[PDB]
């Protein structure tokens, strides 16, 4: 299987990873406003499988804590959305045996889509008002088959975003959480034993966004 | 196999926005006989490895945009829509129109009775989109018709670095490369916000933490960039120079210089003569009246020879080192840390972290870009950057330099070709009208009596003699010499500078103005002057990707068209991966790239339109006769096509040079027709052409070197990146400037684990080495006439050391370093109804003025509306609340944005009083989108000076109130 690292102690907040998303899929623009914030869209959408979300933390001193969140589906090893529309009908969702990538299909239509947003412990899926179909991130699943790395992870330029085999990953997380708490003492992997996309916080994860952990 | 990407061809290409020159690969449909299909990073590319900000990202949305320009339009006098025609009728009127008013305005000679040959009714904007042949043939055109006013982008953001650098080390240019960030051992970004402005950047700069470095951001904002740095140090507008004063008082003080660096490869042990001195704020020479320096008075004493005097013991009082301990011993932490606003603590931690770096095996990079230099001694504080950098050793390092990280893809290259109304290509001085003779004109470069100063520059009458032989090679320099334009040697130079354009415009002084690949009417500080301003033509030719603000500009508010008589061409050209050519990064890589899809529509790359267009002029002026024709009938055009269409390849190469003979140099035989190999085998005599010196080398008989992709690299380049065979950096190759300083008078590294160059057995290993010559034979600053790096540095208009004037005129009132307030050799009304300070910049997600990136659905769903961000304070103070809709005002101008309240903006506390900030984005105007709002250029003042020319678009006076 494959996973994520995703260290967020070195985000710059470029949005290139949101921009890429789209331009792989060729994805439609929403509209949009600044309504006070450089976030934008403000949520994830039918459209969006992806947005950075900005948060601004006080702290003592000249500046702030500017904690920026790149949301996407995790991957879940045990999918909480799968064993949910599989109620109304299998092959709805699927999970890809050699990556780990969990999948929605066209059947999403057919099954009941609030009830599979509510099972999923990240609040991930989004619902089309026209055809009902569910979409979210499906990991770049054919990019990944054809020994590509995800869109959003290629075009990062800080090291933020990280890809491979699961063991490495994970081997990758567990030197770099060490190596980032010389700088930050409260750093945290996310969920690292549930989920294929392990995100490092800098501190507690509900700081970067309400969901960010189970 | 990807469905998305068989059955498409696959080129390689470079981003077309910010100069970090990220590698892209570009799929197209039917085996490159269609569209794009996709755009992404090249993960070969050594500088990104496939990394893309959301830009560069986005440049498939931006080529396969049905809102671009598909052919000329055409707009009548006092017409109120517009008109499609061919290029046919464009070229032929724009052609007749260029004819009619050059032999109305041409001058053969000016008032005083000297030559002049040039016209005064047209000029050009732009710019540095254009490649590179783009950019050489298209200032060698307007030459051709006799143009002076000829600028572009590079006058607000390049201009200031090139004589402060230039001063300091001899060349204008950024010292090292964006890969060599990794190697710093200590990173200050400083007037600068890398993060969002040059985003891969931080590849490096985060690399270079993982390994040990500190990073610390000096702004006074919080920003992106800030996030992710060690040190976050606010500083109030324009007191840079206290700060950087400080510390170099600090390094003095506390002995943390590079002794040996110091004493061989600065001018420290120089001796400077008895009529320089410095007191209250005024150095010696003073006019009073002319508001101008005698800068003789500051002259070296020199020896018998005509040498400056040296002290190596350093003990003399006039050493230049020990006047500049006397000069900066007035920059003590506590006053620095009143005006800066910075904690002494936080002072010392900065001054600290970054003096340490002054041992030999540690070094520091200063990063800076445009945003804090927007003023009239912008120059000198990059000479203080320059200064701190010597002292510790950190020029010609590897992890060193001054970075002066350079702004649009080919901003470097644009003024490397003349874009600027003072130089031709290869930083030749456009001649003034006292220049007579080409003899006169090279009789001007000073001369060295010192065996161990290479003094390269003695080499110049090979450069503009070479240069000559390109554009006209079937006559002799001193003769073609009489063909190109002159300025007035009466006149100061800035009167021929980009503010004074508009000024002009504004009288009604020009007929023609062309506006391309620029949208002046959202980028010119003071848009509502401008946007008048240009209704005074009588014809504006606008080139450009989509329709816009500037080609608009006669429907644009409050405008009637009915009342405006500019006659307005509109010529769509081609984005970047539809055609072929070269762009020269910040760290002066020229780099190739290849077509991907054809031009979209009838869109014509710029070297077709610019080509096409000359060749209808110089059909009518064979046909017509009319004014002085030798100059355009005789241009060598000829070199610069291929199968009827404009050649990037054919116009590089005669940019490189060939030998007009056979031709023996440098003791080697050369055939004629051959590649000159680099611009030590160009001649004065006539035997070489090169349209640029600094290309001579690029494209020799070996093939087209900008176009290697190879990653071979020795183990001592590998360990600070050089990829000395991937494309082609001038001078010939020489990836880190200065090298010749890293190492000691045998050769040795003074850090041996990152070595830059070094002397094994009979020869130097590693970069190509910066000035020829056994270890210890050569001064280290080969540009320099003397041969060091100038601490003290006395052809600069306000001094040979860097000192504190305010540049904040309105909340100020007392200098706390002297008598003198403002600057001696430089009309704000602080109008007391506008009491904030005023700022613009830049995000990450859009582009200049907006004009490519508001047209991209992705950046404008990321960014949809132009802003106003504020502190908490003043928020409060003005009963603001997030998100809501206000007004800002000034002298000039008012819009509205939406405000934005954060911790992240901070008052200043100026002379016992809270001064509140006021940021806005510049990247946005009345075309597009819908509720986008219009350019923050509405409110900005265009009162320049009289040295720099440019406005100032980082501090003015506004007010702010909320709307409802
Ligand atoms: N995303 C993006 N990137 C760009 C561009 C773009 O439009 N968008 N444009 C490109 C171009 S053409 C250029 S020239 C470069 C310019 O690049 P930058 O110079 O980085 O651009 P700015 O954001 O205008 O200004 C940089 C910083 O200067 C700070 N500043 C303002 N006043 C002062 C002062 O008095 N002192 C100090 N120390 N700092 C001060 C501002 O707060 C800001 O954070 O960016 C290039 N890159
Ligand atoms: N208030 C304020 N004003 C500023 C600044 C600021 O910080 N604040 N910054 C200043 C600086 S540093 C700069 S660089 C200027 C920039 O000012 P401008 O250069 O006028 O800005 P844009 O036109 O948005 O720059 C991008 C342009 O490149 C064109 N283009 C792209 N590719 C090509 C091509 O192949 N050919 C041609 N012919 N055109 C092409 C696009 O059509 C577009 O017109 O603005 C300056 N003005
Ligand atoms: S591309 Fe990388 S640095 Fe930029 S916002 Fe996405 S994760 Fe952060
Ligand atoms: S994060 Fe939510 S949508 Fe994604 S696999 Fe887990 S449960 Fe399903
Ligand atoms: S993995 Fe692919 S689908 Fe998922 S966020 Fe990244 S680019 Fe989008
Ligand atoms: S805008 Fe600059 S940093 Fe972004 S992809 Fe283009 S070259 Fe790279
Ligand atoms: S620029
Ligand atoms: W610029």
């Amino acid at each position: 299987g494959k996973m994520f690292f995703v260290d967020l102690s070195r985000c710059t907040a470029c949005r290139g990873c949101q921009i890429a998303c789209k331009q792989w899929k060729n994805l439609p623009a929403e509209e949009t406003r600044n309504t006070g914030s450089h976030q934008n869209p403000p949520d994830l959408s039918y459209v969006t499988l992806k947005t950075v979300r900005f948060t601004e933390k006080s702290r003592k001193g000249p500046g702030i804590d500017w904690l920026f969140f790149p949301e996407q589906c995790r991957h879940c090893v045990e999918p909480p959305c799968k064993g949910q529309a599989d109620v109304d009908l299998e092959g709805a969702v699927v999970k890809d045996e050699t990556t780990g990538a969990v999948l929605f299909t066209e059947l999403t239509a057919k099954v009941d889509g609030e009830s599979v947003r509510s099972a999923c412990p990240y609040d991930i899926p989004r619902i089309d008002p026209v055809t009902k179909r569910l979409s979210k991130c499906d990991m770049c699943n054919d990019r990944v088959q054809n020994g590509l790395l995800p869109a959003c992870v290629k075009t990062c330029p800080t090291g933020t975003m990280n890809f491979g085999d699961e063991q490495e990953m994970l081997a990758l997380a567990e030197k770099r959480l060490a190596e980032v708490k010389k700088t930050y003492p409260g750093a945290v992997l996310g969920d690292p034993n549930d989920v294929r996309v392990v995100y490092l916080f800098t501190r507690d994860p509900k700081d970067f966004y309400e969901h960010a952990v189970a | 196999e990807l469905q998305k990407l068989q059955w498409a061809k696959q080129t390689t290409s470079i981003c077309c926005y910010c100069a970090v020159g990220c590698g892209l690969i570009v799929h197209t449909a039917k085996d490159g006989q269609g569209r794009a299909v996709n755009v992404e990073g090249d993960p070969d590319h050594p500088i990104n490895e496939g990394s893309l900000c959301p830009k560069g990202a986005s440049i498939f949305q931006l080529g396969e945009n049905d809102q671009r320009g598909t052919q000329p339009l055409y707009r009548a006098p006092f017409s109120d829509t517009w008109k499609p025609v061919t290029w046919d009728f464009a070229l032929t009127e724009i052609a007749k129109r260029i004819k009619k008013t050059r032999d109305a305005s041409f001058t053969e000679k000016n008032a005083a009775g000297d030559l002049v040959n040039r016209t005064e009714a047209i000029a050009s904007f732009g710019s540095a989109a254009m490649d590179n042949e783009e950019c050489w043939a298209y200032g060698n055109i307007l030459r051709s018709l006799g143009l002076v006013y000829i600028e572009h982008q590079a006058r607000i953001x390049h201009s200031p670095t090139v004589p402060a650098l230039a001063e300091s080390f001899g060349r204008g240019a950024m010292t090292n490369h964006w890969n060599d960030l990794a190697n710093s051992d200590c990173i200050l970004i400083m007037g600068s916000n890398a993060a969002e402005n040059h985003p891969i950047a931080f590849k490096w700069v985060l690399r270079a933490k993982d390994k040990g470095a500190t990073l610390i951001h000096v702004d006074p904002r919080f920003t992106r960039t800030s996030a992710r740095c060690d040190v976050y140090a606010p500083i109030r507008s324009g007191a840079d120079i206290p700060f950087l004063g400080g510390l170099i008082k600090y390094i003095l003080d506390n002995k943390l210089y590079f002794t040996d660096y110091v004493r061989e490869y600065t001018n420290a042990s120089l001796i400077v003569g008895e009529k320089f001195s410095f007191k209250d704020g005024l150095f010696s020479g003073y006019d009073a009246a002319n508001k101008k320096y005698d800068k003789s008075m500051w002259a070296f004493e020199l020896d018998a020879n005509g040498v400056p005097k040296r002290d190596p013991a350093l003990k003399h009082p006039r050493c230049v080192i020990n006047l500049l301990k006397k000069h900066y011993e007035r920059y003590n932490l506590d006053k620095v840390a009143a005006i800066t606003g910075t904690s002494k603590e936080q002072l010392q931690q900065v001054y600290k972290a970054y003096a340490a770096t002054g041992k030999p095996d540690k070094a520091g990079t200063i990063m800076y870009a445009m945003g804090w230099t927007q003023h009239s001694v912008g120059v000198q504080n990059i000479r203080a950057m320059a200064m701190i950098q010597l002292l510790l050793g950190n020029i010609g390092v590897a992890g060193g330099g001054v970075n002066a990280l350079r702004g649009e893809s080919n901003v470097q290259g644009s003024t490397d070709q003349g874009l600027l109304a003072h130089i031709w290509p290869g930083y030749n001085p456009v001649p003034n009208s006292k220049a007579a003779t080409l003899e006169l004109y090279n009789a001007a470069t000073p001369q060295s009596k010192d065996p161990m100063s290479v003094n390269w520059w003695q080499n110049r009458p090979k450069y503009v003699a070479s240069y000559l032989k390109a554009l006209y090679p079937d006559e002799e320099p001193a003769a073609a010499y009489d063909y190109l334009p002159r300025i007035d040697a009466g006149r100061k130079l800035t009167d021929y500078f980009w503010l004074n354009i508009f000024e002009k415009m504004d009288k009604g002084e020009f007929k023609g103005l062309f506006a391309w690949g620029m949208n002046p009417a959202c980028g010119g500080a003071n848009a509502n002057k401008n946007r008048k301003a240009m209704g005074k033509l009588e014809w504006l030719v606008n080139v450009n990707l989509f329709e816009n603000e500037t080609s608009s500009f006669w429907k644009g508010p409050g405008m009637n068209p009915a009342e405006i008589g500019t006659e307005v061409f509109f010529l769509p050209c081609c984005v970047s991966i539809e055609k072929e050519g070269s762009v020269a990064n910040s760290g002066r890589w020229m780099q190739w790239r290849y077509r991907g899809p054809k031009p979209y529509a009838e869109t014509k790359p710029d070297g077709d339109i610019m080509l096409d267009m000359f060749k209808k002029v110089r059909e009518l002026y064979a046909k017509e006769g009319g004014a002085y024709p030798a100059p355009i009938a005789k241009l060598n055009i000829a070199d610069w096509e291929e199968h009827n269409e404009f050649s990037p390849t054919k116009v590089a190469k005669l940019m490189n040079g060939y030998f007009l003979k056979d031709t023996e140099v440098g003791g080697k035989q050369f055939k004629k027709g051959q590649q000159v190999p680099s611009f030590a085998f160009l001649t004065a005599d006539g035997s070489t052409c090169s349209g640029n010196w600094l290309h001579a080398g690029s494209f020799t008989d070996a093939g087209n070197l900008m176009a290697r992709r190879d990653k071979t690299q020795t183990p001592e380049q590998a360990r600070i990146g050089l990829f000395p065979n991937w494309s082609f950096c001038w001078p010939v190759n020489r990836r880190i400037l200065y090298n010749r300083a890293s190492v000691d008078k045998t050769g040795k590294p003074w850090n041996p684990a990152k070595a830059v160059i070094e002397w094994k057995d009979g020869k130097w290993v590693g970069d190509v080495v910066d000035g020829g010559g056994d270890p210890g034979t050569k001064h280290p600053f080969i540009m320099q006439t003397h041969g060091f790096g100038a601490l003290y540095g006395p052809g600069r208009e306000e001094g040979p050391f860097p000192e504190h004037y305010e540049p904040l005129e309105c909340p100020v009132s007392k200098n706390p370093f002297s008598k003198q307030l403002h600057n001696p050799v430089a009309k704000a009304v602080c109008d007391p109804r506008y009491p904030f300070i005023g700022t613009t910049y830049r995000v990450t997600e859009h582009w200049q003025t907006g004009l490519m990136t508001r047209r991209c659905a992705w950046l404008v769903e990321a960014e949809p509306q132009i802003f106003c961000e504020i502190s908490k304070e003043l928020a409060k103070l003005r009963g603001i609340g997030n998100g809501d809709t206000v007004k800002v005002s000034s002298l000039r101008g008012a819009l509205e944005a939406v405000a934005i309240v954060t911790e992240r903006i901070r008052p200043f506390k100026i002379e016992g009083v809270d001064v509140h900030m006021v940021g806005l984005p510049w990247h946005y105007g009345w075309m597009v989108p819908k509720n986008g709002g219009d350019t923050a250029n509405l409110l900005t003042p265009s009162a320049g000076d009289p040295n720099t020319g440019i406005p100032e678009t980082k501090a003015f006076m506004v007010d702010v109130r909320k709307v409802w």
